RNA sequence: GCACCUCGAUGUCGGCUCGUCGCAUCCUGGGGCUGUAGUCGGUCCCAAGGGUUGGGCUGUUCGCCCAUUAAAGCGGCACGCGAGCUGGGUUCAGAACGUCGUGAGACAGUUCGGUCCCUAUCCGUCGCGGGCGUUGGAAAUUUGAGAGGAGCUGUCCUUAGUACGAGAGGACCGGGAUGGACUUACCGCUGGUGUACCAGUUGUUCUGCCAAGGGCAUUGCUGGGUAGCUAUGUAGGGAAGGGAUAAACGCUGAAAGCAUCUAAGUGUGAAGCCCACCUCAAGAUGAGAUUUCCCAUUUCUUUAAGAAAGUAAGACCCCUGAGAGAUGAUCAGGUAGAUAGGUUGGAAGUGGAAGGCUAGUGAUAGUUGGAGCGGACCAAUACUAAUCGGUCGAGGACUUAAC
RNA sequence: UAGCGAAAUUCCUUGUCGGGUAAGUUCCGACCCGCACGAAAGGCGUAACGAUUUGGGCACUGUCUCAACGAGAGACUCGG
RNA sequence: CGUUAAGGAACUCGGCAAAAUGACCCCGUAACUUCGGGAGAAGGGGUGCUGACUUCGGUCAGCCGCAGUGAAUAGGCCCAA
RNA sequence: GUAUGAGUAGCGAAAGACAGGUGAGAAUCCUGUCCACCGUAUGACUAAGGUUUCCUGGGGAAGGCUCGUCCGCCCAGGGU
RNA sequence: UAGUGAACCAGUACCGUGAGGGAAAGGUGAAAAGCACCCCGGAAGGGGAGUGAAAUAGAUCCUGAAACCGUGUGCCUACAA
């Protein structure tokens, strides 16, 4: 239901009111413009478009500025949706500010990972080595392709092929502060993402 | 750096004295057995600093009953009452890791 | 980070000095152990007299690792040896004296007859 | 290993559809109309930015 | 950075190239060497501005110790030694300029290797 | 056992890496009986979802032994896998012992040492691009036909010293706390690396000399170390539920005036099946859906779904680049500019620069001063470099019904 | 005969007892039912010597638990 | 080719390969024996710069660094068969 | 004689950079400067062996594992 | 590719210390009348103009097949084992 996108800044520490150290990430936000309302009568499901930043006017198109123009804002970059929300309560062109997650405290964080190029068959899957001495020649290889009888190779025998670039949720994290005047949520733990990327933040599914 | 130093100015302690690595220091740390709160004491030698702002740290070495004991601390805890600079030292290094292999009448530091 | 075929020391008056580990009890393939864990172990070197002699299957508990534990404050303890104290599975030592400082994290594990014998409980 | 068979006449000309050469970025000058590469000093003109650079 | 060679050979190269542009003020080389020479020449002329130091006693690393650049006589054959030219000519030319003392142009590929080439000037 | 099969040449069993399948089930899950008081057990039925340890002695298939664990399953895949590895042992040429042979020599008797080649063409598998189609031309947001992942479990407290027992001992069903193994993501902490960062120091050489500095000696060696990448570090994960079932247990009820879970009708019922959790997904040629943008010259070929040409919306070529990267792609920008380099400030990080003064006969010490130096990190600034330009790109077929 | 003896020789065999190890069919010490040791195709001891074969300790360590980072050449892109 | 936390033969047929010792001066040195040896047995200590004293040889005082044959070259040892 | 493999593997241990020359044409030839390597040898003198490779002036069809105005290569003259 | 191994400067070139072994390679037209002169190009090479009955007989020179490599086009091909 509750949902705010945003950026990724870095890592900090916070003493809580009992005095314990806690590792803390930093997520920003902005004003938060609702773009369309999708109904069953026209689209067969129910959702809400949402998008967070301000492009310059040089960097968009006449279709984008026609699509934004029923909310009277600048053209915005990161347009996404949100499902599973009971609507009411949502006009075209509102602002879903940082106020929503004051005591939410259980949150799914869905970033997108880094990227690491081609890498070996170990670093994807943790397959162990072979021996580095006693005469061998089998230091860092991906194993054997299977048995002999089927005259082929089965599928999902994992080999080399680029690390990272796919999107990963993490379930059931806590919220520490909500700083409305500076547009910052603080989260315990670790968010998948490079800096300046997107991060979606939702109220968690598993209660 | 810009928002981080904004968001963490409430919790930076300001009343911490100035000490260089190589200075003997007491630590009036707090010991929490749940309800009870008593105050232990170190008297060691300061070896580390790690400049980071919010989360700098430092180490202290006793020599208690023949066995060396080393304990780090972050600076900005509410669970440290005071820090008492006691002595000073002629030291030309920044991190004094060479003290582990020494004993007694050889791990001495000079005084200023 | 103490494993199989790793040599501790004895901090008792129980006639043993240096011990090899055998296993890392509790679990089904646990690799390492930290302060407050239980070892099956056997005495290598010994002293004349004393109760415990060489070649005995002997349980012990780690005091003073060289990579001690995080506390929830934020401090870390790091000693300069390894040590063990031979235990009757009553959680009660065999000797009547313990040498050297002893880290506090035995109190979570209820070795309350050992901690009241240490010179300094750190 | 070792090739199993002769590859036919067709698979040559089905591999070699990506063994092409291409020219990129030919523009007219501002001073002679001669097709010379963009973001590059015009060789016969000597006239980058409308300024003669190759000067002694 | 840009790796080109082993470690000490890059230091040899970037001392060799950047004492030209101090004697000749024009160089024809490739792309990558030109961008490293951007960085190093603009780091050395700002030692050219001070005149202490320490301006002398830091410029005695990235400048070849003596390479004469003599077009001068009063009644002698007096010598400008490729560092004295920094602390006499190139220093006070840029008393009002901030950073950015170099231009790079894009001429032709070389005949033998098709390596694309570059002229570096100052102004 | 037989000799169809491979002699113009198909390597032996263990071990390493990597798995996969069957169920005659080793643990966990659900049941029936008991010569089942309780705690334990014995046997049989359903059930393949996950898991199944480190060592010591043998070349070892076998095995025996130590210590653990919920448990340390049985088999197939050329007794799995040498164009992936080991070459250990058995099966080359040397030599020796026991036994046999008159003798050259021999022994599934034994002991030491012994040359294992291959630059992937096709299918296969893992990743990534080009073209076309998707029936006017484009920019974005999605539904899910299908498919993959994940599926484990211990210990303690309380109900309770209760039920059961003469005692000895000692629960089912519930609630809570906390670990092992595995696994997703990240660098604030603990640590590692960090060869264009800082300092010390030996030899010799060079910048004329003293002072100050470069070159070479594995980066000369030694002590620290930023970003980036990292685990043994940090945080999280398997929760809770729904529907139809298996073995088993019934309710009602006759065939067969009783009985009886079954033929008519109606239920309970497992880590298993289908959902629920995460990911991919319209080349799903059955090519889906919504929002927004753009509206007409010449030739007649004979007007047909004709050709040819300049455009609109928009994309590309080229250039500065990294949060991306084998190349191509992706993403940030291109003077309506902070895209990179420099400049001015800082920060991490070394630990007190050069010059000069004082104290010392000297090596050296103090002070001018937390000084000097400062790769990737943080802000401000158009000074230098992305100017000039060019290429591609629609005018919207037919039938029928409803209006 | 002396002298040795589960041996470079022993099928049964991992003979039996002692030592060494948490655990030792390999090693060392002893016994004798030597399948089938034995006196110049020499028997039994032996200091020094051995790029000889076998068993065990100290010190040291990426061989290992379990991997991580950096440098150079090849691999990749463009020209011959 | 260079470096590594904690552990230090758990790898393996086998410590194969790497790591560790290595220069000069001084103290000290076993069983056994063919009396020559073993023996560099094992195990330890010192090294830089300045001043004075000194016949010779070194001593005494002082100074600095984590480390003073500061780089390169230069034996791992013991117990049994 | 010509294909396929395929415009793939390889291009046979080592440090170069710039300015000015000549020329139809230059990273590869000439000259200048700085840097770097060996230095019980990559320095000097001779015995075998080779048999004109020596010097001067021209040339770029083939050889040189690329290019080449250059060469121990081709042409002409000449030296013990 | 026959006929001597050798129709051509063949027991030669080349291979082995040596005894020995041992190749491939014929054809312009009748007559060299073998392309003066002009243009591109450093040259090679080519296009005109000529000699010639013929130059698609231009010196690798009568005729000139096949594999192999190219250019242009009438028909077909992007849900197919
Ligand atoms: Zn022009």
């Amino acid at each position: 239901t509750k949902g705010i996108l945003g950026k990724k800044v870095g890592m900090t520490q916070i003493f809580t009111e009992s005095g314990e150290l806690i590792p803390v990430t930093v997520v920003e936000a902005t004003p938060n413009v609702v773009l369309q309302v999708k109904t069953v009568e026209t689209d067969g499901y129910e959702a809400i478009q949402v998008g967070y930043q301000d492009k310059r006017e040089v960097l968009s198109n006449k279709p984008a500025k026609g699509h934004v123009a029923k909310a009277n804002t600048a053209p915005k970059r990161f347009i996404k949706e949100f499902k599973n929300v009971e609507l009411g309560e949502y006009e075209v062109g509102k602002e879903i500010k940082v106020d929503v997650f004051q005591a939410g405290d259980v949150v799914d964080v869905t970033g997108t990972t880094k990227g690491k190029g081609f890498q070996g068959a170990i670093k994807r899957h943790g397959q162990s080595r072979g021996p580095m001495s006693h005469g061998s020649r089998y230091h860092r290889r991906p194993g054997s392709m299977g048995p002999v009888a089927p005259n082929r190779v089965f599928k999902n025998k994992r080999l080399a092929g680029r690390m990272g670039g796919d999107r990963v949720t993490i379930q059931n994290l806590e919220v520490v502060k909500v700083d409305v005047e500076r547009n910052v949520i603080l989260i315990k733990g670790n968010i998948p993402g490079a800096k300046k990327s997107l991060i979606t933040i939702k109220s968690a599914v598993k209660a | 750096n810009p928002l981080i130093q904004e968001l963490t100015q409430e919790q930076l302690r300001t009343d911490i004295p100035a000490f260089r690595p190589g200075d003997t220091v007491r630590v009036h740390a707090k010991v929490v057995e749940g309800t009870r709160e008593r105050i232990q004491l170190f008297e060691g030698v300061v070896i580390k600093r790690r400049g980071a702002g919010i989360s700098e740290t430092y180490t202290v070495r006793k020599v208690s009953n023949g066995v060396g004991v080393e304990r780090t601390f972050p600076l900005h805890t509410p669970r440290v009452a005071q820090i008492e600079v006691v002595r000073y030292g002629k030291v030309r290094r920044a991190k004094l890791y060479y003290l582990r292999a020494l004993h007694g009448k050889a791990a001495r530091i000079k005084e200023i | 980070m103490i494993q199989q075929e790793s040599r501790l020391r004895v901090a008792d008056n129980s006639g043993a000095r240096e011990i090899l580990t055998i296993k890392v009890l509790g679990g089904s393939g646990r690799k390492t152990a930290n302060i407050g864990d239980v070892i099956v172990a056997t005495v290598k070197q010994a002293t004349p007299g004393g109760v415990v002699k060489k070649g005995e299957v002997v349980k012990a508990v780690i005091v003073r690792t060289k990579s001690g534990a995080r506390r929830a404050d934020g401090s870390y303890i790091k000693f300069d040896e390894n040590a063990a104290v031979i235990i009757r599975d009553d959680k009660s030592p065999r000797g009547t004296r313990i040498f050297g400082p002893v880290a506090r994290e035995l109190r979570e594990n209820n070795f309350m007859k050992i901690v009241s014998l240490a010179p300094e409980v750190l | 290993a070792v090739p199993a068979r002769r590859t036919s006449k067709a698979k040559k000309a089905k591999r070699r559809t990506h063994y092409k050469l291409t020219i990129k970025g030919l523009n007219a000058c501002s001073n002679c109309g001669e097709m010379k590469k963009s973001h590059h000093v015009c060789p016969a003109c000597g006239h980058y930015d409308g300024k003669d650079v190759m000067s002694k | 950075r840009k790796l080109g060679r082993t470690s000490s050979q890059r230091k040899a190269m970037l001392r060799d190239i950047t004492t030209d542009l101090i004697i000749n003020e024009r160089i024809v080389t490739t792309e990558a060497r030109a961008k490293e020479v951007r960085s190093t020449v603009e780091k050395m002329i700002t030692l050219g501005k001070r005149g202490d130091l320490h301006a002398r006693r830091q410029a005695a690393t990235f400048v070849r110790n003596e390479v004469a650049s003599v077009r001068e006589e009063d009644e002698s054959i007096v010598v400008e030694s490729a560092l004295q030219k920094l602390f006499n000519d190139l220093g006070p030319r840029f008393a009002e300029r901030q950073g950015g003392y170099t231009r790079i142009l894009k001429t032709e590929p070389r005949r033998g290797d098709a390596a694309p080439m570059v002229v570096i000037e100052f102004v």
